[PDB]
């Protein structure tokens, strides 16, 4: 019904940075809140941040809260996040999903709707 | 799992009655005391807003009444009394061998009066109209003397129509509705938010709705109950038919000293030859326009009925004839040559009559003396509208008319005013700490 | 535009409060009605302080929902009614509510009298 | 019921102050009435919004209890007297706390604008 | 004193800011003009409320400094000029600056609503 | 029995009683009353 | 006892023929007049 893609690069150096996009259609982009979630190559998967709908309140794992920066454009429907120091402990494949939050006056969620294919970022 | 948030500044409102302030862009109707508008009024339109309107349960006319009368006794307080004017009259007629319809319209008569110094008279000749004298050289009265004080109102002060603005105070708002088709009553679809009215003249009239709004589409029938003979009918057209009227006669006017202070306006002389004062109303448009009313009366009355107009059946000259003041005068016209037909499935003339002691409002005990105007007057207004009464297979139709607040009506038909809640609440997520 | 958006929903309408806000407060008759006008407005302002909410325009609150007042879904109050509709719908709860929102306030501000207490 | 804790031992009495405070705000003559009734509201407010307590009742302060306005024991104070008898004991002082209120104020908004200032 | 401060310059200025605040509020013409003298306050106390700012007078804000509107140093503002001056300079940009800030009161009304709303 | 001084010759004693005493008071004449006219709009009552 | 404030560092900019007080007070003083003299008697018998 709705399709969100992940953009991004792949190998960077410790205590670089990389900018990661996703753009999203089918729905409306402004209606739902965001979030980035990643999975090491031989791990499991973990929340790592979370933006509201409109955008203004960000959230993040302590593990990355002084480094990663998260954003949105409602009018180019896109998700980005920002993220500096990749460390080793960082490497994963991030994906973008829709859920996680509502704006008080929507019914509330705390799960994440739909998802895209992942983007992978090694160190 | 919902709590109640609190929300100030809804866009929520209740049916509410309240005082709303004049406003304008020496006038009976103006005054330094009433705020200047604004250059440019804002208008915001509603969208899906379907507000109820009832045009005869609107609190907006009783102000709009009142204050008109209100400012008419600001404006003639300030005056010249004519209290010693209620003496005998000794009167002939006017130009006693003319030929014309006025043909005894004009009386002149001859009364002592008095003069600045209470010791002395001053005899005084003067013309009145047939209207206000009566009798009791002949001896007459002023009609008004057996009922009310007669106050002169004051020559420097205009009766022109000046468009007055209502507006709400802070806290309420004006519901303009701007549907087409709308009969003053049940929900509208185009309901937009005004601070002020559009500027309604306060025209006097009766019979006739003059130099008022036009329907955008159709000529509109408007009654509180249309199957209830004890209510008029207003008939507001999409189309003005124009009608010139004028008093002919070019009259001098003179003046006496009454008093320390005071001085009486009187009708002198007539230049000329007298003419009878008369409305002109094209035949072509008026038969159209009664045309377009019969077809919109049918809809509500039968598609197969007969709709006959004829003349007022009696009461005050101010209800059977057509009343109005242009010029500075007070005119009252026939109308009998308009309202005389028969609905089955050239310029007209309309004679008139002028009066120059009025008892405006349908109020009795304060009668007003009007000072004749020097020259000849001429005036061209709009019928805009009408007002109709009615009494099987004929349903017949009168001009009925003479309750000043439907002439108010047909202008604040489209408006209502309403009370601004601006708390309110609704369940949401949010806990408070 | 003032009450542009009266017939918007109330999610929507939600985000205009400051424009009638600022509408409602900006003879012997017209005195009486700026002075009334006055006193409807510092009514409400005195019943938001009653309440807690003195400086909000959105004010949240530690009042349950009773779901008796009105049982619609969320989504259904917020995305398909209007504030007109709302309110003729909850007019009749609206004294119970304002008794509720007024006896929360108060022991809200016991219990911060009482921690403010501890030393 | 308003008044009706006038004579009920301050505790007591504290636990209805929105009856009277929504009580207080609830011809030519009468018109001068209104409006000085509602100037005397808002003075009330003005004042509490001076001292920092414009959206509370129940305000608690920085403004230590000198003994010597009133040297009775806090039980006394609150289980045995009226809040006539209370101000009818402190009116003779009443300016000196107001006055320490408005300037205990003006510190604290000078301090918290300081500490705003830190980055 | 009342208006002493007027010829100070902004930063000893600031700290006289209840004495005005105390004297802008304590036949039909007079009463009008009580009336109006009210409106006008009232017109204050709202705006305030509008920008979350009903409780203070010294009232900080999220609205950034364009520069346009005043490109002076912050200490040739509090320390060499006075609020007259100063007022003389902003009026051209008054109105922007309002703008703004209530713009960032409703922003900051949602924001908190949302977190209010996580659980 | 209420004064403001009691003492005072200067001061009116009001007296509020705790039982009523009733006075029946009339005008038993069965008077006629007429009118005139006494200017423009103006009526003057008087005893016939 | 009024309480004159002194404005040092305050310079303002006055105009006595813009002054809207001199209204104020002739108006005033015009109300008060008529009001005086108007629970008084009228002479309009004098002119004789
Ligand atoms: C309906 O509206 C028309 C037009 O606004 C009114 O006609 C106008 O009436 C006024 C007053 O009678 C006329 O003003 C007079 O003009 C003459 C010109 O010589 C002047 O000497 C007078 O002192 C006065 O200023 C005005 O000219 C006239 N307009 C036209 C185009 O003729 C009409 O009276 C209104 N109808 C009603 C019932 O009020
Ligand atoms: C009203 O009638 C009187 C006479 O009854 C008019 O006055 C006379 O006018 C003629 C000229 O037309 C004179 O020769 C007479 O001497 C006048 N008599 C008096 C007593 O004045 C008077 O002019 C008439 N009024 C008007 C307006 O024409
Ligand atoms: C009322 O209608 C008559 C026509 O029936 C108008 O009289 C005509 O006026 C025009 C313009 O002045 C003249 O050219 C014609 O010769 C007139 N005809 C006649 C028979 O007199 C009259 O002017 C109209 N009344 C008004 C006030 O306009
Ligand atoms: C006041 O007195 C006059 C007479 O001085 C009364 O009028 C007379 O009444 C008698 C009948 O009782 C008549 O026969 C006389 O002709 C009347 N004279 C006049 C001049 O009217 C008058 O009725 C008395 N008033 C009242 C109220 O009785
Ligand atoms: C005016 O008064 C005198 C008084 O002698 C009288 O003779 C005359 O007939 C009166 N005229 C009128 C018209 O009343
Ligand atoms: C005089 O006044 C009365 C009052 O009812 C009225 O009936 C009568 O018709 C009036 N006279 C004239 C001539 O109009
Ligand atoms: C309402 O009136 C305006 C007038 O300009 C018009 O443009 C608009 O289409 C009308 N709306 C409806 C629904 O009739
Ligand atoms: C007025 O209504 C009639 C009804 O038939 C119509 O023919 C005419 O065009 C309308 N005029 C306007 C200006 O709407
Ligand atoms: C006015 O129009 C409405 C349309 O719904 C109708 O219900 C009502 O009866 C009409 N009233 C009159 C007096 O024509
Ligand atoms: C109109 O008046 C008649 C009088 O008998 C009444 O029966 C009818 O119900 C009235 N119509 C309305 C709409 O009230
Ligand atoms: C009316 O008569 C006066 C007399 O001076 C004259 O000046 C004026 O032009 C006349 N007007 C008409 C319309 O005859
Ligand atoms: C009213 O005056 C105008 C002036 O041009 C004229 O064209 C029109 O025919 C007049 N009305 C009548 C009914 O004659
Ligand atoms: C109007 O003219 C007709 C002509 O028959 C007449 O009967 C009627 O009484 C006149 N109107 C008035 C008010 O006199
Ligand atoms: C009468 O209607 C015509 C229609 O074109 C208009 O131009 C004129 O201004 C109107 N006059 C008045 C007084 O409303
Ligand atoms: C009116 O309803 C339509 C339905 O789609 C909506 O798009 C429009 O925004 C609504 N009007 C307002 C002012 O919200
Ligand atoms: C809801 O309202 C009903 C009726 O007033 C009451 O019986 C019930 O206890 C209320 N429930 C809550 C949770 O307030
Ligand atoms: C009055 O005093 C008695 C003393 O025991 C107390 O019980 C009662 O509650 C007091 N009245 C009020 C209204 O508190
Ligand atoms: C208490 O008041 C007295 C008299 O005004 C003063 O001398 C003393 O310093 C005050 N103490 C405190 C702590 O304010
Ligand atoms: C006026 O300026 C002088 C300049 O030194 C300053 O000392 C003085 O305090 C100023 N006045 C006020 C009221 O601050
Ligand atoms: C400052 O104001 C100018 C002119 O209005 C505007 O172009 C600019 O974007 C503004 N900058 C900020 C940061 O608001
Ligand atoms: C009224 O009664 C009180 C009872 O204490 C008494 O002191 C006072 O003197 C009395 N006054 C009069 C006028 O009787
Ligand atoms: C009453 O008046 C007398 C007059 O001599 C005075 O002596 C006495 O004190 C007064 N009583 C009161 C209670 O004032
Ligand atoms: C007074 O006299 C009148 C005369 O018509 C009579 O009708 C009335 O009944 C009398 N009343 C008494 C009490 O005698």
């Amino acid at each position: 019904e709705v399709q969100l893609v992940e953009t991004g690069g792949g190998l960077v150096q410790p205590g670089g940075s990389l900018k990661l996009s996703c753009r999203a259609s089918g729905y409306t982009f402004s209606s739902f809140a965001m979030s980035w979630v990643r999975q090491a190559p031989g791990k499991g998967l973990e929340w790592v941040s979370l933006i509201n709908d409109r955008g203004g309140l960000t959230f993040y794992v302590d593990s990355v809260k002084g480094r990663f920066t998260i954003s949105r454009d409602n009018s180019k429907n896109t998700l980005s996040l920002q993220m500096h120091s990749l460390r080793d402990g960082d490497t994963a494949v991030y994906y973008c999903a829709t859920g996680g939050m509502s704006s008080a006056l929507q019914s509330s969620k705390y799960y994440f709707d739909f998802w895209g294919q992942g983007a992978l970022v090694t160190v | 799992n919902l709590w109640v948030t609190v929300y100030y500044g809804v866009p929520v409102w209740k049916d509410a009655e309240t005082t709303l302030f004049c406003a304008s862009d020496h006038n009976v109707w103006a005054t330094h005391a009433c705020v200047p508008t604004d250059p440019n009024p804002q208008e915001i339109h509603l969208e899906n807003v379907t507000e109820e309107f009832n045009m005869w349960k609107n609190n907006m006319v009783e102000q709009m009444h009142e204050d008109i009368i209100s400012l008419w006794d600001q404006s003639l307080k300030p005056c010249v009394k004519l209290t010693p004017l209620c003496v005998t009259l000794q009167c002939t007629n006017y130009a006693p061998k003319l030929r014309s319809m006025m043909r005894g319209e004009i009386k002149n008569c001859s009364f002592n009066m008095t003069t600045e110094l209470r010791d002395k008279k001053q005899k005084v000749y003067s013309l009145f109209y047939r209207l206000d004298v009566v009798q009791i050289n002949k001896e007459y009265r002023l009609i008004n003397c057996n009922t009310s004080a007669i106050t002169q109102a004051c020559p420097k002060v205009s009766f022109e129509p000046i468009p007055i603005h209502y507006c709400a105070p802070a806290g309420f708002a004006i519901l303009k509705c701007k549907d087409k088709k709308f009969n003053g009553t049940g929900p509208c679809q185009n309901v937009s938010t005004v601070q002020c009215t559009h500027g309604i003249k306060p025209v006097v009239s009766t019979q006739l709705l003059l130099n008022g709004s036009l329907a955008e589409e159709e000529v509109i029938i408007r009654s509180e109950n249309i199957t209830n003979n004890a209510k008029n009918i207003l008939v507001q057209l999409n189309t003005s038919v124009q009608i010139n009227c004028t008093r002919p006669s070019n009259n001098t006017v003179k003046s006496i000293r009454i008093g320390p202070g005071q001085a009486f306006y009187y009708f002198g002389d007539v230049l000329g030859h007298v003419r009878m004062a008369h409305c002109n109303i094209s035949k072509a448009t008026w038969n159209e326009t009664l045309g377009k009313v019969v077809k919109q009366l049918r809809k509500h009355f039968g598609n197969n009925t007969i709709i006959r107009f004829a003349q007022s059946s009696g009461g005050d000259l101010e209800v059977t004839t057509h009343s109005f003041n242009c010029g500075g005068e007070f005119f009252y016209c026939n109308t009998s040559g308009l309202f005389n037909s028969t609905w089955i499935s050239d310029s007209l003339i309309l004679p008139c009559w002028i009066k120059q002691i009025i008892n405006m409002w349908q109020r009795i005990g304060q009668a007003m003396y009007a000072p004749p105007i020097q020259g000849v007057i001429r005036c061209v207004s709009n019928i805009t509208g009408l007002i109709l009464t009615r009494d099987s297979t004929t349903e017949t139709f009168r001009p009925g008319g003479g309750d000043m607040r439907d002439n108010w009506r047909s202008e604040l038909y489209k408006y209502k005013v309403v009370k601004i809640e601006p708390l309110g609440v609704a369940p949401t997520r949010c806990k408070r700490r | 535009g003032f009450l542009g958006a009266a017939g918007s929903t109330m999610g929507a309408a939600s985000m205009t409060l400051t424009v009638q806000a600022r509408n409602l407060l900006s003879g012997i008759k017209q005195l009486q009605a700026r002075v009334l006008a006055v006193e409807h407005y510092l009514r409400d302002q005195q019943l938001l302080g009653i309440w807690g909410c003195s400086g909000k325009l959105i004010c949240c609150t530690n009042v349950p929902w009773n779901s008796s007042w009105s049982n619609r879904n969320l989504s259904e109050i917020w995305d398909n009614m209007t504030w007109l509709q709302w309110d003729k719908e909850i007019s009749n709860y609206t004294q119970i509510i304002y008794g509720l929102l007024e006896e929360s306030q108060n022991q809200q501000e016991k219990n911060e009298q009482d921690l403010l207490a501890l030393d």
